[PDB]
């Protein structure tokens, strides 16, 4: 359209907002225009789900108007379920359910395990489902790291280990080569494909990288490749081996003999030798990078730079000054990135400027850093977005640290350590795996901002209806949950305030004996209803639990109503089942003394609406009706109570109490009428 | 549908009920259902172009709010699926032009600020008075963007038990079109002077507090027409320590930011027909992690 | 929807009443002239001494540095132009209305520098 | 002991900001205030014991009007119990109030303005004075109420002003500060308000004596339909906070005294005032010889009964949470307690307090409730010997540790 | 009184309604502005003399009024005076009279506060440390490690420095470089900072340490200020003394507050200009101002030019007595802050020139401050720059206490005031008293026993804070054991 003027005013146009489920609202146009073909307008749901119903609809002559909303979606959905719940399956082992606040908190549980049933079963769905996701990858990559820097392995669990450091320092060093052999397992297979004898050098070269000299030694066999394999053992032989080769190296230098022999077996000489960067007569730099990963890099530095039985730290110390600046000098190693990143490009040293421009950091690497040192600034640690494309499943780093408080490790700052809680919590409300969510949330440490949002998922989560699902549903929060029915009365009655379903509200309320609000929305509407419709039932059970003393306690006034009416109620029903049987005096004389009674406080009834004073008249007119019945029947009809007596009336004492209410002249007529005859001989007999 | 662009339009607590607001002089209700919606309602009233509306919280169940051009604010609830005109102030002489509720753990008060140079804040009872908090001289030339206190966001309340409930002392932040910004903090029944900030040396437009759910700290984004985004942030006010940081240098007159209802996310109003989508990366840095062409 | 114009009372009181909803009632069939004196007299109002015939209140004011306009009916006005281009006549005029509307804007700008002056 | 309180109050305001290690220290002087208040609170209750114990012979007596009603007055004063206790704890609480108060005189010398309205005044004035007025609508009247009778508004100025100073006299006559109230009326120029302030205080001379010389010349004797009226007007509503309480109050009326009152002390304290506010007309009707209509009130006030018991069944059945969750409150248990004589009640739950233990219950908290037990026997009142014995044996384990 | 402005400003757009350029109608305003309205000579407006006329009616009834209450006001102050005076002599005898029979007024008093000592406690394994002192552990003990072997390591400032960005805690990072900016200004050690006080050679060396510390620390927020700025500033990181000094004027003075003496180059304020040459201390660009601006200055040209090249600071004796002669007779005060300033610094006269400065500039403050400051403390002709430098520091930190400046809550401000005024004991102390600063405090410290300073207090169970006599008296001696 037009955007060429200019000037102070305008701006007052264009905003944009939120709804829940993480969508956003908007007269921005939508996401999914880069997602599908033949889109639509209005769309405000993900996907397609809008319904054709009334929206914004105008025509191009002006340009229209509309508005998209939209719940953003990530990645792809076959059975994304099970990658999230079996770590939160197991961290329910893991957790804690201390019961301290309106509902139970949740505390860690950690120890050496905790790592050990996630990892493992990572590893055992990835073999049950062939199906699983290169992040998943990444993801067991994490864990196994974790692990081999403090978790316990079962081949040292079936084996005795012993506490001096020399031998956790190899064992740490073994633990990490069987890692490596179950890593490099892939990458075998795919250059294995690619290789032949042909590129048996480039296998050789691989071959070294793995340090799997065993299958090597029979790739050559096979191939019946003599030379090679005694070449093989030399690999990892004495320091004489190593003393050997740079003296023949020297000489084949004084010999020039390299500008006849290939580089690729002199690049074979350097992984044998150690040298991992070679300077020529020429000063040709022969570098032995390639192909490689800087797991590889490390691993060769092991089994090579140093004695392979050595420590991890001192050769990871010597990889990092590899890779970075030495002197101001170039970098000679690998730099270390996450796996989309080295998607994109790596480096194997020179040129810092170079690892200056982005060039994040691996994870792995940085979990190096906090095992060697343990005053590591850790912040290197974070956003598993490291070795994944995004962070989106939090699952494994998050039961890292977890298991880092059980290693006591991990003394973060604890504003980040919660933040990123909620960050994996906000993964799972956006999957809307709700009791999920809960739980992870649980386990930290601020209370009521914990109930705070608690009480958002309440809102977000639970609105009143029925189905199985639902009940099914408080099965599991009450089931290990354990979760008090009072958060869950409290949403679905204000849910229930919300929509208007009067037994909901009433059944809830009562449940989550709201005793003051309650009563007093049940005197405005409820009373009336069910005298009116004559369904004593529910709003009997109602008041007779209300009617207990502390009840009476915490609400005002409940004895100026509530028990008043179930009063009511009550010798209605005794005197109707009076009659359903033969009558006995030993309550007929009571239904006298209460009757008589309360006649004296029908009088402090107070109606403060139409419709009360409308209950209050049927009340009233029901009242004289049953009273005639009764002071009818109290003399049966084989059983007089008096010969032929006209007692004196007790409208002596009633009148001044009735006379203080109006009276509908539609059955006030024969009502007065019969006063009438009282009053005549009443006052025939007066004083 | 509406005759005019929409400024603002805000769904309920629930997912199913959508109130739409533009300049086109009334503002139009849809219910939401299965996908589907029926226009329930275009309230009228509004003798101002309309910008914004503030819904309540759900515990008082269904209230909203609106501004125009009028001076007028009306004032609006829901009952029977009838939203009405319940409360209407004027005796204003600018536009008002902010309005925004208070948590409802401080209560059912709106904050209503207009570029007069000064402001007033409107508790209703729910049944009840208006009890009116003005206050002059807010500014020396008029109030743009206001935004409150959110009730609770951590720093010192890890120590202290979800069975009780902490002080509530009443604060907030706004900026106006004297090229300052400024906090405040309610006590002695009146509020006073938290904090003058004068970094845009242009009008700030729009404010932005990140919800600081997990924060200790105290995090803004300003927005003004400067061209300039800066992150606020104080660990502690009492020790003074509001620094500034870019978020971004856009090269037009920067506009609009709004939190996520997800609390997660901002969305930040361009002078380009976009709304850009920023999220604070988990390592330091402010990302902008997506885009909708408005 | 029979083809009907309107009379001069109910234009006058209605009028007064209320502008721009009459504006895209021109826009629904092709009033264009018409929205033009509109707004000839929007700017006139403007300038003042005529805002009673739109039922409001600008004889011309000295104390907002910026208030409400149509402008967006305005821009309607030009891509309607655009849209039924045979009236050179008309553009032209839309030409010298562009030329108040600067004239307008440098008193705008002037009055702004003088309020900046206190 | 209230030294001591000082001496805590010197503490925790030496404290510096951001230290809550000596929150503690005024936690437990505000425990020690609390038990201060129940010192008062039983020391007057059963010095007032003693008195009637002394005096049981004599109650209650009858009479004829014969002079000026202040005879009808002292005799009410005089002749009841019930009404008495309710004076002396309304003394208490209002002496709570006072020593709270204190130079609220000398510090409002610097609160102060004296100008009626004056935003209005000047606008007004620069509507008459210039070339432009203004398009905003006031009042052309001073009068209290020019405006809501004449529906015309007032600026926020002087409207805020004058709440400002109805905090001031609104306490300052929630605790009845009299003085001060004239002080205040006097300052700011309501002299209007001050003599609506009167239409309550009742009338009387006795210069049947010497020279034409003042004995008392206080007022209008329609003050009974004048409370009638105000009762009226309660009825009527539309007020602000202030006037509403304070009207509320001088008629007694329940509903329209719910809004302000929420303390636990308010609250009983309203009970006390309602209850002697009922009563003391009940018998100015039945001491002053009338049966005809001269005031009109609700059936339901008029016959409404009256005891202690409803004193504290109103406080319990208060469905207010702060009234709620101060009633478990010890201070408030204990002086209850005080007033109701429960010693059962008393010792069951001191039976739970030291089933809690003793870190519940301080060295002091031991040693009060010993002085507790010890003023009961100098009283020779004897409470549950087991549970005496626990309390004092904690307290001793206490002493020698 | 709202008037006089919401009149001329709608006069001003009248009359441009009818023409003529805006400098006629800025006189006008201003005739306006002077005396009462309607010439002697009569106006002489433009069109709409009726509304004008109208107006002007208004507003001279307006000024009339405000005349004779004015004048009314005269006689009732003088009135309201003396009543108070009478009132004051009653409230006197009032207090006579209750002190004689036992009454009171009112009367207050309290106690003061002594020492209390806290600290804090460790716990291994799962340890009571945070990882910022693991961090700090690290640099430490690589540090250690040579200060063992007997190497050379740079300094412990910088160490913890780069120990410290990591953490994002940007302000302490900022705090060292404060730190390590007074450490590169270098600092002759005296085996106790007592030592170094006591030496006269020493104070003025730090004097020296100090102003170039502070030029380099205001260039420093010039930067930064400039660099936050750069598209305001229209740079890509360019650099240039004087590009530098435009941008700068850009921003923060384009355009000066009416009342200002001398004209501007190009729109510059040539005092500004000038000051900020000083403050950022650009010697160059200073040179290049006044020759610029030459011309409005005359001979002063030559004698600030004279005077930048005086690394003294200061003109010979006599030209100074000659001129502060001149300026305490005739020059004195002016509508020029930079001007009196001006000339109360080549006097080395008058204390006056204050402004406001408070609460992120006063350190510009501070500047001003020293910059009078002068190099004897023997009251000479000009007795209010000679003053005892130590007591007029401790009247400022405790007797103009910390909540004028509102550093009373600020923990950089104060504290870096006390070290610049060289305080490192009772400074260190201060930092004490923050949980987190701890450390911190800790690494200062040693960096400082590094530079062979730090004050010590007689005695093993004694306290941290002494004092001695010997030492003058008000500084407080640190245990450093304790």
């Amino acid at each position: 359209t037009l955007m060429i003027d200019m000037g102070l005013f305008m701006g007052r146009s264009f905003r944009v907002g939120w709804g829940p489920n993480w969508t956003l609202v908007h007269n921005g146009d939508k996401l999914s225009e880069r997602l599908n073909a033949e889109e639509d307008r209005d769309m405000d749901t993900i996907d397609y789900g809008f319904l054709p119903k009334p929206t914004s609809a105008k025509s191009l002559t002006e340009s229209p108007f509309k508005v998209h909303v939209e719940k953003l979606s990530l990645e792809q959905k076959t059975k994304d379920l099970q990658s999230y719940l079996l770590p939160l399956e197991i961290e329910l082992k893991n957790s804690t359910v201390d019961k301290s606040g309106p509902c139970p908190h949740f505390r860690p549980n950690p120890g050496v395990t905790a790592i050990h049933d996630y990892a493992g079963w990572v590893r055992n769905f990835s073999s049950e489902a062939a199906e699983v996701e290169a992040v998943v990858k990444q993801w067991g990559l994490t864990w196994t790291l974790c692990e081999s820097l403090w978790g316990q392995l079962k081949e040292l669990e079936a084996s005795l280990d012993e506490p001096n450091e020399y031998v956790k320092n190899l064992e740490r060093r073994k633990a990490f080569s069987h890692w490596l052999a179950q890593t490099a397992q892939e990458r075998i297979e795919e250059e294995v494909s690619l290789y032949g004898p042909e590129r048996h050098i480039e296998a050789v070269f691989s071959y070294l990288t793995g340090g799997r000299i065993s299958d090597a030694c029979r790739l050559a066999q096979k191939s019946g490749d003599h030379r090679l394999s005694l070449l093989l053992s030399q690999m990892v032989g004495s320091q004489e081996v190593r003393d050997l080769i740079t003296l023949q190296l020297v000489d084949w230098n004084k010999l020039q003999v390299d500008h006849y022999i290939q580089e690729e077996r002199l690049r074979v000489f350097c992984l044998l030798s150690g040298t991992p960067v070679w300077r020529s007569s020429d000063n040709r730099s022969i570098n032995v990078c390639s192909q490689l990963d800087w797991k590889r890099t490390l691993g060769i530095h092991l089994w090579y730079m140093l004695p392979p039985t050595a420590t991890v730290a001192q050769a990871l110390h010597m990889y990092e000054q590899a890779f970075q600046e030495q002197e101001g000098g170039e970098p000679y190693a690998c730099y270390p990135l996450p796996p989309y990143l080295e998607d994109c490009g790596f480096s194997f040293g020179d040129d810092p400027s170079a690892k200056f421009i982005s060039l994040q950091r691996d994870v792995c690497v940085h979990l190096l850093k906090l095992y060697s040192e343990r005053q590591y600034d850790l912040c290197q640690l974070l956003d598993p977005s490291s070795a994944t494309p995004d962070p989106l499943d939090y699952r494994l780093s998050w039961h890292m640290w977890m298991v880092l408080q059980a290693l006591n490790y991990t003394h973060l700052s604890g504003h980040r350590q919660g933040m990123l809680h909620a960050s994996y919590a906000a993964q799972l409300e956006n999957v809307g795996l709700w009791e999920w969510a809960i739980f992870v949330l649980l386990h930290i440490q601020d209370p009521h901002v914990r109930e705070a949002a608690v009480r958002e998922l309440l809102n977000r989560h639970c609105v009143v209806h029925d189905s199985p699902e639902s009940l099914a549903k408080e099965n599991f929060l009450i089931q290990r949950l354990c979760l008090p029915a009072q958060w869950i009365h409290k949403a679905k009655a204000v849910r229930s305030r919300r929509d208007g379903d009067k037994h909901k509200e009433a059944l809830y309320l009562l449940k989550s004996h709201q005793w003051n609000q309650c009563h007093k929305l049940v005197t405005r509407h409820l009373a009336a209803d069910a005298v009116i419709n004559e369904n004593y039932r529910y709003l009997r059970g109602f008041l007779g639990e209300l009617a207990r003393p502390e009840h009476c306690k915490h609400i005002q006034d409940w004895e100026t109503a509530g028990k008043v009416y179930l009063d009511y109620i009550s010798v209605i029903e005794m005197l109707n089942q009076i009659r359903q049987d033969e009558c006995s005096g030993g309550e007929l004389e009571k239904l006298h003394t209460k009757v008589m009674s309360l006649c004296k406080w029908v009088e402090l009834i107070q109606c403060y609406s139409a419709k009360g004073r409308l209950a209050q008249s049927e009340m009233a007119k029901r009242v004289a009706n049953i009273l005639r019945v009764v002071l009818s029947l109290q003399q049966p009809p084989e059983s007089m109570s008096d010969s032929s007596s006209e007692p004196r009336v007790p409208l002596r004492l009633l009148a001044p109490h009735i006379g203080r209410l109006p009276m509908p002249e539609d059955y006030a007529l024969e009502e007065l009428r019969g006063l009438t005859q009282s009053y005549l001989r009443e006052l025939i007999c007066g004083s | 549908s509406h005759e005019d662009m929409i400024h603002d339009a805000q769904m309920d607590y629930y997912g199913i009920r959508l109130a739409t607001c533009s300049s086109d002089r009334s503002v139009k209700i849809f219910d939401v259902k299965n996908g589907g919606q029926i226009l329930i309602a275009d309230l009228r009233g509004h003798d101002g172009p309309v910008w914004q509306v503030a819904w309540a919280h759900p515990m008082y169940g269904n209230i909203l709010a609106s501004c125009s051009y009028d001076r007028k604010v009306i004032i609006w609830k829901e009952e029977n699926g009838t939203w009405e005109k319940t409360y209407e102030y004027t005796g204003h002489d600018s536009s008002v032009n902010s309005v925004c509720w208070a948590p409802h753990d401080f209560g059912l008060v709106l904050a209503c600020g207009s570029s007069d140079g000064a402001i007033s804040i409107l508790t209703f009872t729910g049944d009840g008075p208006w009890e009116v908090k003005k206050i002059s001289n807010a500014h020396t030339i008029g109030c743009n963007a206001v935004s409150w206190a959110p009730s609770v966001i951590p720093g010192s309340l890890v120590d202290q038990p979800s069975s009780q409930k902490p002080n509530y002392i009443k604060r907030f932040v706004s900026g106006g079109c004297d090229n300052l910004v400024k906090i405040w903090r309610e006590e002695d029944g009146q509020w006073k002077e938290d904090q003058k900030l004068e970094a845009h040396s242009d009008w700030v437009r729009d404010v932005a507090w990140a919800p600081s759910i997990g924060l200790p700290t105290s995090t803004i984004a300003s927005c003004s027409q400067d061209g300039r985004v800066y992150i606020w942030t104080s660990d502690d006010a009492a020790t003074n320590c509001w620094t500034p940081k870019l978020l971004h240098k856009f090269n037009d007159v920067v506009w609009h930011v709004s939190w996520s209802i997800t609390a997660n996310i901002l969305a930040v109003s361009g002078g380009d027909n976009k709304v850009t989508l920023w999220k604070e990366s988990v390592d330091g840095q402010w990302a902008c992690i997506s885009d909708v062409n408005k | 929807s029979h083809g009907v114009p309107l009379p001069n009372w109910l234009i006058n009181r209605y009028k007064a009443m209320d502008a721009a909803e009459l504006l895209r009632l021109y826009l629904k069939y092709d009033l264009l002239e018409e929205a033009a004196e509109l707004v000839l007299e929007y700017v006139d109002a403007l300038l003042g001494k005529g805002h009673q015939y739109f039922g409001i209140q600008a004889p011309l004011s000295a104390t907002s540095q910026l208030v409400w306009f149509p402008y967006s009916a305005i821009d309607h006005l030009r891509l309607a132009l655009g849209e039924n281009e045979n009236n050179q006549h008309n553009q032209a005029i839309l030409g010298k209305l562009q030329r108040k509307m600067d004239e307008y804007f440098q008193k705008l700008k002037k009055a702004t520098d003088d309020y900046k002056k206190i | 002991c209230n030294t001591q309180i000082t001496l805590l109050k010197k503490i925790v305001k030496r404290v510096t900001p951001g230290q809550q290690k000596f929150s503690k220290t005024a936690s437990i002087l505000w425990l020690l205030q609390q038990e201060m208040v129940t010192w008062r609170l039983i020391a007057a209750l059963y010095r007032d014991r003693i008195q009637s114990a002394l005096e049981e012979e004599n109650m209650f007596e009858i009479a004829a009007p014969n002079a000026s009603e202040k005879t009808i007055v002292d005799k009410l004063f005089q002749r009841d119990t019930l009404v008495r206790q309710s004076q002396l704890v309304v003394d208490w609480l209002e002496s709570i109030a006072k020593d709270e108060v204190g130079d609220f005189s000398d510090n409002i010398e610097y609160y102060a303005k004296s100008v009626y309205w004056e935003n209005t005044l000047h606008t007004l004035k620069q509507r008459s004075m210039l070339s432009l007025g203004s398009s905003r609508p006031l009042v052309s009247e001073l009068d209290p109420d020019a405006p809501i009778r004449q529906k015309l508004p007032l600026d926020d100025l002087d409207r805020e002003d004058d709440i400002r100073l109805l905090k001031y006299l609104f306490t300052l006559i929630r605790a009845g500060m009299t003085d001060e109230a004239q002080r205040l009326c006097k300052r700011c120029g309501q002299a209007w308000r001050a003599a609506t302030l009167e239409g309550w205080k009742l009338y009387h001379d006795a210069n049947i004596n010497g020279g034409t010389e003042l004995q008392a010349v206080e007022g209008n004797p329609y003050r009974c339909v004048w409370k009638t009226c105000c009762w009226r007007m309660a009825e009527d509503e539309q007020f602000n906070k202030y006037e509403r309480a304070i009207y509320a109050t001088l008629s007694g009326n329940l509903k329209q005294l719910l809004p302000v009152c929420e303390s636990w002390e308010d609250t009983v304290w309203a009970h006390f005032k309602v209850m002697v506010d009922s009563l003391v007309e009940q018998e100015i009707r039945a001491s002053i010889i009338s049966f005809n209509e001269a005031n009109e009130l609700p059936r339901e006030y008029l016959e409404a009964n009256w005891t202690l018991d409803s004193v504290f069944e109103e406080l319990q059945a208060t469905d207010k949470k702060r009234v709620l969750e101060e009633n478990r409150e010890h201070y408030h248990i204990i002086q209850k307690f005080v007033i109701l004589a429960d010693v059962d009640g008393l010792m069951d739950e001191f039976s739970e307090w030291l089933s809690n233990g003793k870190n519940l219950l301080l060295g002091h908290l031991l040693r009060f409730m010993t002085h507790l037990l010890l003023f009961f026997r100098t009283l020779g009142l004897q409470a549950k010997e087991e549970v005496s014995v626990e309390v004092l044996k904690t307290y001793i384990q206490r002493l020698i540790n | 009184r709202t008037s006089q402005e919401s009149a001329n400003v709608k006069a001003s757009v009248l009359l441009g309604s009818r023409g003529l350029d805006i400098s006629h109608i800025s006189q006008r305003l201003e005739s306006l502005s002077a005396a009462t309205t309607f010439e002697p000579l009569e106006p002489v407006k433009d069109t709409d003399i009726q509304g004008f006329l109208k107006n002007e009616k208004d507003n001279a009834l307006l000024s009339a009024i405000e005349e004779s209450r004015k004048r009314t006001f005269v006689m009732a102050e003088e009135y309201h005076r003396e009543s108070m005076l009478v009132e004051w002599e009653q409230v006197k005898q009032r207090v006579l009279h209750t002190l004689l029979a036992s009454g009171e007024d009112a009367l207050d008093f309290t106690q003061e506060s002594e020492t209390s000592y806290i600290s804090e406690s460790g716990a291994p394994g799962r340890s009571s440390l945070d990882n910022v002192e693991m961090a700090y552990a690290r640099q430490m003990y690589m540090y250690n490690e040579k200060v063992v072997s007997g190497h050379l390591q740079p300094s412990l400032v910088d160490l913890c420095t780069e120990a410290a960005e990591r953490l994002d805690d940007k302000n302490v990072s900022d705090l060292w470089v404060m730190v390590k900016q007074m450490t590169d200004v270098p600092l002759i050690p005296a085996s106790d900072t007592l030592k170094s006080r006591c030496s006269g050679q020493m104070q003025m060396a730090f004097v020296r340490q100090a102003l170039n510390y502070l030029e380099q620390s205001y260039k420093n927020y010039t930067l930064i200020s400039v660099f936050a700025n750069l598209q305001q500033a229209q740079l890509g990181g360019v650099p240039g003394t004087y590009n530098l000094v435009r941008s700068f004027l850009n921003i923060r003075l384009p355009t000066p507050i009416p009342g200002l003496q001398d004209g501007e180059i190009e729109g510059y304020p040539v005092w500004a200009l000038i000051y900020y040459c000083m403050r950022c201390g650009d010697l160059m660009a200073a040179q290049q101002v006044v020759n610029r601006a030459q011309h409005q200055l005359g001979d002063f040209k030559n004698c600030f030019q004279e005077y930048i090249h005086n690394k003294d600071r200061r003109l010979s004796p006599t030209t100074e007595n000659k001129l502060r002669l001149h300026y305490r007779r005739a020059v004195r005060a002016s509508t020029d802050p930079y001007k009196r300033a001006v000339y109360c610094i080549i006097g080395r006269c008058d204390v006056s020139d204050n402004h406001s400065e408070v609460a992120d500039k006063t350190e510009d403050y501070l500047w001003l401050k020293l910059s009078q400051v002068c190099f004897e403390d023997e009251a000479n002709s000009s007795p209010q720059d000679r003053l005892t430098l130590p007591q007029f520091q401790k009247q400022l930190f405790e007797d103009y206490g910390e909540s004028h400046f509102a550093v009373n809550q600020q923990p950089y401000l104060y504290f870096q005031v006390l070290f610049l005024t060289a305080q490192f004991e009772a400074a260190i102390a201060f930092l004490f008293r923050l949980e987190r600063t701890r450390c911190h405090a800790v690494h200062v410290a040693l960096a400082l026993f590094e530079l062979k300073l730090l004050l010590k207090s007689t005695g093993q169970s004694a306290q941290l804070l002494s004092q001695e006599p010997g030492e003058p008296q008000g500084v407080r001696r640190l245990n450093f054991i304790r």
